[PDB]
RNA sequence: CGGUGAUUGGCGCAGCCUGGUAGCGCACUUCGUUCGGGACGAAGGGGUCGGAGGUUCGAAUCCUCUAUCACCGACCA
RNA sequence: CCGCCG
RNA sequence: GCUCAACGGAUAAAAGGUACUCCGGGGAUAACAGGCUGAUACCGCCCAAGAGUUCAUAUCGACGGCGGUGUUUGGCACCUCGAUGUCGGCUCAUCACAUCCUGGGGCUGAAGUAGGUCCCAAGGGUAUGGCUGUUCGCCAUUUAAAGUGGUACGCGAGCUG
């Protein structure tokens, strides 16, 4: 359950280290964002050699939450920390070329298939 | 140090500018000073070609 | 905007608008725009009807305006209480009684005079009619 | 030379500004040449002028070469702007940004005005009545509409005074050789007259017609 | 908004108030001094008084508005 | 006494 | 012998502050809200000069003209001064339609997408934050859309202050 003003860790190698969700995109009055969900974020911390700088506004997709996904059998996969992959601001493709940490099965769709090929586990 | 006139120009360019140096008249690319051919003193002791004395 | 050059007093009373008119006949030209209704006629409305008539007849024939304003209409400023003097002279109207020939024209065909006077009377507050001159 | 050309042409030399020199000469002059085709002729005077002579203020008799810049603009004196109302004057009446009175408790007095030309937006909010805020907002409408009119006049005229002010020696026209061989030459049209005194008495008409005849091709 | 007081030479000011009667300083022009420039002398010009309309024989001046400029007040809820 | 500049 | 000119002249002789205030009264008289009106404001319509390459009327619409609403700024003082608690926020709303969205159309300077304008339609829906006490506004980022008004400028015997 990523809402606004929520700080998230960064899964890819795009240069950011901690971002903050400022807008849950898609749908009016929308409260939360699950895993396969595009959010608008700002970059509150970055590495010096990053592709993105601190204080940029761009797009991201969640890959991990502490609330976790629920499978159709009733299982729930709670991670330890909320992580996100920084996408592009309009074309919704990830900025980085690698992915740290595992992802879930809910990133199975063509854009997130480009994401999920690079991921270590699913 | 930058001049008091240029500080007033900078304040008036920050505060709703006009950039008055555009309205300044453009100088030519050359120099417009007074060119004078030399005097008899200068030509008489210019010491050109330095040929030794015999 | 016709207006009296050097009038006597600045302001004047309201008054009434009773009775019928005086200039009830086409006397200078041959076609006339006459007033069926009562009311006032500002100098702006008079110049607008004259501009419509001139642009309609395309500067042919003679045009007579048989009314001059000569009545100062004052008006009080707004956000201003009642009393404390009288308002400023803002515009000038001519009182119009029924039967007043407001306009005249000559040298134009009758149907073009009717169209010019229709385009005139579109811009006037009062009900008008088209009258023709007559002998005796 | 320019006044002897203007009065021979029948034009009116008004001499708006003037500044003498200390010993001899002038230090600055700004003329107004009232004429029908005045700038159409005096386009040919933009650029510096070169004078090669012997200075009578010298004593040695050195050849003095001298450079006088001539900037000549066309004037307008137009000042023809009354209102804007044929577009949408999008006005707004709202409660002003203030405390310490009954404005925040009772009523709205402030007037914002928004224009479709160049987005002129004006606020009047401090006169205890909405109507005078409309009237003074109209005054501060014109008080920047005339200003931007002067800005666009000045922005056009700055392009005029910066049209061809980048060429190196091509900005130097009109060499007036007096002392060695006495010729006036124009360095853009390549024409020349060997009687410099009739040129200095104001017969630059051939040098103007050759300029326009070159820039027409 | 009104109340109140000003617009006189190219500039800064008088004169206005008391109806006839526009001057001061700078500036400008010419001459002089000086190698020349300034400074300094000596001569000379300079405005029809914001605009319009009335009072009167007569108005820069007295009123009347219209414009411009600056000061003062624009309050209590 | 006053006498600046090029 | 009195510009006792506040000119039927209280004395020969007299200015202010009060948010530290107090009494007797007034809705005879103001501030808020209601009422009446509608100058103003807003919304609509009439005429058509013109713009629109041509063409007034796709879209605008000068000079002028006629209304509606009560809807801004006002005008008047009719109710209340033996008391009708203001602005803004919160909570909870309800109505109007001069409709922001969705829905149905005509024309188009409507190829399609997307629009423009007008007609019908009120069932449902109609942001979150930064700044500011702010309503508003500006900005950021969304949204199908982030409607305009009425209700004591809805709502303090509901809350805040």
């Amino acid at each position: 359950m990523i809402q606004e003003q929520t700080m998230l860790n960064v899964a890819d190698n795009s240069g950011a280290r901690r971002v903050m969700c400022i807008k849950v995109l898609g749908g009016s009055h929308r409260r939360y964002a699950g895993v396969g969900d595009i959010i608008k974020i700002t970059i509150k911390e970055a590495i010096p050699r990053g592709k993105v700088k601190k204080g940029d506004v761009l797009k991201a997709v969640v890959v991990r939450t502490k609330k976790g996904v629920r499978r159709p059998d009733g299982s729930v996969i709670r991670f330890d920390g909320n992580a996100c992959v920084l996408l592009n601001n309009n074309s919704e493709q990830p900025i980085g070329t690698r992915i740290f940490g595992p992802v879930t099965r809910e990133l199975r769709s063509e854009k997130f298939m480009k994401i999920i090929s690079l991921a270590p586990e699913v | 140090a930058k001049s008091q006139a240029k500080k007033k120009r900078g304040h008036r360019l920050r505060n709703g500018g006009r950039d008055v140096l555009l309205s300044r008249g453009s100088t030519p690319s050359f120099s417009t000073h007074g060119r004078m051919t030399k005097s008899k003193k200068e030509i008489l002791n210019k010491r050109k070609h330095k040929n030794p004395y015999d | 905007m016709l207006q009296p050059k050097r009038t006597k007093f600045r302001k004047m009373h309201k008054g009434r608008n009773r009775g019928l008119a005086q200039g009830t006949d086409v006397s200078f030209g041959s076609f006339g725009l006459k007033a069926v209704g009562r009311g006032r006629l500002t100098a702006r409305q008079i110049e607008a009807a004259r501009r419509a008539m001139t642009r309609a007849v395309k500067r042919q024939g003679k045009i007579w305006i048989r009314v001059f304003p000569d009545k100062p209409i004052t008006e009080k400023p707004l956000a201003v209480r009642m009393g404390k003097g009288k308002g400023n002279v803002e515009y000038w109207v001519a009182l119009i009684q029924p039967g007043k020939v407001l306009y005249e024209m000559d040298g134009v065909p009758e149907e073009l005079a009717r169209e010019a006077f229709k385009l005139a009377a579109a811009k006037l507050p009062i009900k008008t009619t088209f009258v023709t001159k007559t002998v005796m | 030379m320019y006044t002897r050309w203007g009065e021979r042409r029948g034009f009116k030399v008004e001499t708006l500004d003037y500044l003498p020199g200390d010993e001899a000469g002038i230090k600055s002059v700004t003329l107004l040449i009232k004429g029908h085709n005045a700038y159409g002729y005096l386009k040919a005077e933009k650029g510096v002028h070169r004078l090669v002579r012997i200075s009578p203020f010298d004593s040695s008799g050195r050849r003095h070469t001298s450079f006088v810049s001539c900037e000549v603009m066309p004037e307008f004196n137009d000042e023809i702007d009354i209102d804007i109302r044929t577009e949408d004057i999008k006005v707004d009446t709202y409660r002003a940004s203030g405390a310490g009175g009954p404005h925040v408790n009772t009523t709205d007095s402030a007037v914002r005005i928004t224009h479709l030309p160049t987005n002129v937006v004006v606020t009047c909010q401090t006169e205890r009545s909405q109507i005078k805020n409309r009237e003074r907002a109209m005054k501060m409408l014109k008080a920047k509409l005339y200003q931007r009119r002067i800005e666009e006049q000045q922005a056009e005229l700055d392009e005029i005074r910066g049209e061809q002010k980048e060429i190196g020696w091509g900005s130097q026209i009109r060499s007036y050789v007096f002392h060695p061989y006495s010729m006036v030459k124009d360095h853009r049209t390549n024409t020349e007259m060997g009687n410099v005194q009739a040129v200095m008495d104001g017969d630059i008409d051939t040098f103007i017609d050759a300029y326009l005849r070159s820039k027409l091709s």
